[PDB]
């Protein structure tokens, strides 16, 4: 057969992704100019949502040093790459939770729809890529909200997942938090209620 | 805004580092335990930001500046990142922290007892070139203990972390360095399966791009996902 | 006053460095032109300094507190002095220096751009004990530049004099880090024509030795020329 | 044949070899115990003198970076192998030549006479041991006195060279130093007058 | 009292079996899903009872009296017992079990067809000797059957139990015998992953130990692990 | 890298440890001196006290053919390593469970503190050693003593169990056992409430 | 590490590289266009000046069969790369000796003042490369003016050279040749007063 490349294998983040990539949440030092947390400016337009979560292992107990990395469509269901800190709107953030706070949290617009290869529309979802110590590779999510079960039931995506169970492990759930419109969004990497992680 | 133009080859995940990597302790309660869901590929997965715009500070890809100078080796590390077909990645965005030469973070947490460095802080970041080329200068990591096995090292390492293309060819990976003997015995490292695929995370000398009387280069060639252009879909 | 009752056996100058090694450009005009004269052995050459009672600041050995802490890769160097018999050397002077963590030494003609380590001196000595172990902890060395090709690099290396029993075990070496890849690339290391020569000077990583969590560990054995007692002379 | 260990392969002592071996030539701080170039204290049985000299590369230009390991008897011909810095003399010794100071001291006793291993004397004589950057593997030489002719005609090891002018090369040149018995013993490590460097 | 002063040598986890090793059925719910936690040594693991004064009887390793004379294959059991340094462990307590030459173990829930021996017992204790040797005499068990796959025959083996000098080093093990052709099939040895490990399990006929007309001899060394000093803690 | 004589691999203890380890447990003659369960005699200073617990497997089965082996200080912190039985208190013991008796007792004292390495106090405990059929290399853990809760909290050794929960499982309970003072610590080899289990 | 494609190794010139580099001198029909040893033209700014030299082998014989190469920068401290036989000025010529004139000629301007990459001027030079049978790979080196001293007790190239004595080899003497201001330069390839040679 027909052999390219090998692609560098992957490594986990460690215990120490937050210097690297969540100075702030470090308590470091940042730059001019960071990848943060704050997707949408205040004038960008979007439902502004925040978002939060707790990430648990297998045992039940906090993980208290993951990283996480999302990635979503504007409120058109536009993914804009190019990332600017002047843009009102980034399609790409980045969050964590640390010792300090055991959840992260991301304040965004809530993404629109987009369609998969085949033109179907999957529901709006944040991709969400966590990174921590004892993940190898980081796992792939995705971060549905629970006020778009119409969407839900019908994203290409989510109907891949053969049981129904585990289907609800990807869906954020609505809240409010000093006002504002927020999801909870915990991953529970493994054992009961593990959360659906996905390979594309 | 971004285009469902590319297509990208299939992780090889025997190739990649399992889940469950038992030595790894951390990786036990860390790991699930369902079979991932496989997905086809669509305009989520394969898009990603482009940080052609991000504004680098001066020194940002320069670990020796960016923090008196630091103590430890100089060094350049460069490469190309490339994906599977061997072409190119310009503009990516390649963003590395380390240790300090002892092995300490610059992190409440690290509570190793190797110092902080006055005048090191571990953190960079570069944005590949039109030729997909990468560099930052700084100073070789050290090695650090860490609680897993009772008396487990990590290999000097740095992190890094590319982006790639899309969030597909994202990776975040350790470079170790040509000839590091804690390489094969940290369980990390032999979360990889496939020696051949670790080879892949080693840096290699590089004289070729040193400075002379100045500091050393290390080549550290990045390969992510092939990516291909939709062909039958 | 000391005796001669040994005999060493004789050096392999063909395993030791030669001279006259172009490529290490110093040694051009520093070695000498005509043949070494070969002479017997005699109590001028068999005995040596027994330092035993050379009073041993109480962290002579221990680098990093002789000079805060310094910075870089906190190692124990620890190994035997042991003779071509495979006799242990007890209570030997073992004597070591080097650059700090940056390659830079403590020393007004070093000009490195490497910064000093105010918390480093980069010197130590120690006393085998009864079994001919001796041991440092400092932190591991860079490697760093030097006016003889336009590139050349020192490979990280720690100076090391070893008195041995006498002025004909006198060694002076360097120890070099296992899996190094400047090693192969030392017009000094090349010195040395013999590949399994190489190796000697190469420490080797020791776990079973390292400090869990604090420090790691080398192991350095060295050979000094086997005595043996006089015989039929 | 029967093949023993390999010694451990001698390395040069790179031009920084003050440092580790000369704290004060190298202008560094000392410890409480240095072995330095005083074998004997003023109160010291023997003749006081001072040993001074140069070392010359093959193109006559000095080598301000040497670093000279003497081994001598005591002014009775024995050796002195309990290195201590309250003993009146001490057998070993260092010294170095230095940007500096391009010209080594030594502040001893005349050493006294010993045997070679056949009973045979030897001419007083001071075992040296030249280190340097360049130098591979040090270089032993031996500084024998201009004052001491006649022992140095029957030295056998003097004797084992082969060539009357080069056994030249070994002496000491005689001279004053503020009125001290001063010896001054040139190293030339190439070329026209080369010092002769022993293997044993 | 028992003081700290040792340390011993992080036990490799990969040589020895695993916890889980499915083959060998029981292990399934009896081995903990959680990664150990690794602790420092303490007093409390680096030290250990001393069985020195226990009143062993005249027999206690003397398998053929101490319970007519057995039937079956008379063998002596010998070897030592060592640490990793290759150091032997002295006035440790070896504590050994078997079945009888047909396969049956003097225990109530032994119901194997073969018929118990009224002369035999099958338990010894010996206190290694100052060179750290042991030695049983015995009759070489036969194979068993047990209930794990359908046709599972434990090859002839002989349970020990081995002090050592901590708690740390304390260690059960089984003894096989040379060139059984059961070995390479029982899942019990199976559960050591390195052949090379399950080579350390194997008993060789000792030739050099037998009485001749008597009883042959089996050699089983054993290696616990590595006892150092504690430096610069 | 440097490497030793590899350690001799662990085996299971097998199903019949008892007529090795634990005789009258097995109900076979027992011989003049065996090493049991009775770790302090009536007159030993110290708080007399009687532990007993269970063993279970994954399965939450009474594992009936356990094999354990405890090491602790006397009342005053001390380790008495010298095993014997005219001692009045031995810091060894051995206890088994058996179809018989599915429980083990063990007669002892309540340890005193003792220092880590560091010098920090740790809470007073018993380290124990698990062996029988199915587990190929024996597991160790910690008693503690729920009496204890202000040693226990700065224990340097409870404290490196990351979750405080996982803590717990060390922790024997205090109760009384006909009027007299015991301590019941059951482990659970896998599973919830799996013990702690160390390596070191 | 990263090795490259390996350079062409490199082959001397032989004895006939003159019919091939310097045809005139060969006494060989020239071409219309050949690269000699006239770098300027009358009217070239600077000082107008003349070099001349000779070569010695080893044994101190006149190499009569070598072929140079320089490079200089013109009157202004600049590099005219843009070969042109029209140009008043030439950055580069060539020169040679043969067995008709052994010594080399080069008409010529004094060069400018140039900086190190460091930003350190450089006194006056000219660059020099070597060919001629025998030597494997050519020789590099540099041509500075005695009347610059000043300048030349400052140039971080010269001061490279170790040793002082060595500098030396590298400064023309001025003169004046038909009352033309001159300037000889010759070349020790080998032994005393070895020309200083270069690595770059
Ligand atoms: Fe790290
Ligand atoms: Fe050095
Ligand atoms: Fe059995
Ligand atoms: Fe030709």
């Amino acid at each position: 057969p027909i052999e390219l490349l090998p692609e560098t294998p992957s490594q986990t983040a460690g215990p120490y992704v937050h210097i690297g990539l969540a100075l702030e949440a470090a308590g470091n030092p940042t730059r001019d100019q960071e990848i943060w947390n704050r997707l949408a400016k205040p004038d960008a337009p979007g439902e502004h949502i925040l978002l939060l979560g707790q990430v648990y292992d297998g045992n039940g107990h906090l993980v208290r040093d993951s990283f996480l990395e999302v990635w979503q469509a504007d409120a058109n269901g536009e993914y804009q790459d190019a990332y600017n800190l002047e843009n009102a709107f980034n399609s790409f953030g980045r969050t964590a939770t640390t010792f300090d706070a055991g959840e992260w949290t991301l304040h965004t617009v809530k993404p629109g729809v987009v369609n998969n290869a085949a033109g179907v529309p999957m529901a709006p979802h944040i991709n969400i890529s966590l990174f921590a110590r004892g993940i190898n590779i980081h796992l792939h999510t995705r971060l549905y909200f629970d006020d778009e079960a119409q969407a839900n039931a019908k994203c290409p995506v989510l109907n891949l997942i053969e049981q129904p169970q585990r289907r609800e492990t990807l869906i954020a759930k609505r809240c409010e938090v000093d006002g504002k419109t927020a999801y909870r969004f915990d991953i529970r990497i493994q054992g009961e209620g593990e959360t659906v992680f996905f390979d594309f | 805004p971004a285009q469902d133009n590319s297509r990208f080859v299939i992780r090889d995940r025997n190739w990649h580092p399992k889940a469950l990597t038992p030595d790894y302790k951390t990786s036990i309660a860390r790991s699930p335990r369902q079979a991932l869901v496989s997905i086809p590929q669509s305009i989520s997965e394969t898009t990603g930001p482009n940080f052609s715009h991000l504004g680098f500070g001066a020194h940002d890809h320069d670990l020796l500046l960016n923090f008196g100078l630091p103590i430890g080796e100089r060094i350049i590390v460069a490469g190309r990142v490339v994906d599977q077909y061997g072409k190119p990645v310009p503009n990516t965005l390649v963003e590395m922290w380390q240790a300090n030469a002892g092995g300490r973070y610059r992190h409440k947490n690290d509570r190793y007892l190797a110092p902080l460095d006055p005048n090191f802080g571990g953190v960079g970041r570069c944005l590949t070139d039109s030729d997909g080329y990468y560099s930052f200068r700084t100073i070789k990591p050290g090695p650090y203990p860490w609680r897993n096995g009772p008396n487990d090292w990590r290999p000097a390492h740095i992190h890094f972390g590319i982006s790639g293309p899309s969030i597909a060819t994202k990776l975040i990976t350790q470079l170790y360095f040509e000839g590091d003997p804690l390489i094969p015995m940290c369980p990390i490292v032999k979360s990889i399966a496939n020696p051949e695929a670790v080879q892949q995370l080693i840096a290699k000398l590089d004289m070729n791009n040193a400075n002379p009387m100045d500091c050393l280069a290390y080549r550290f060639d990045i390969v992510l996902r092939g990516q291909r252009k939709t062909h039958f879909e």
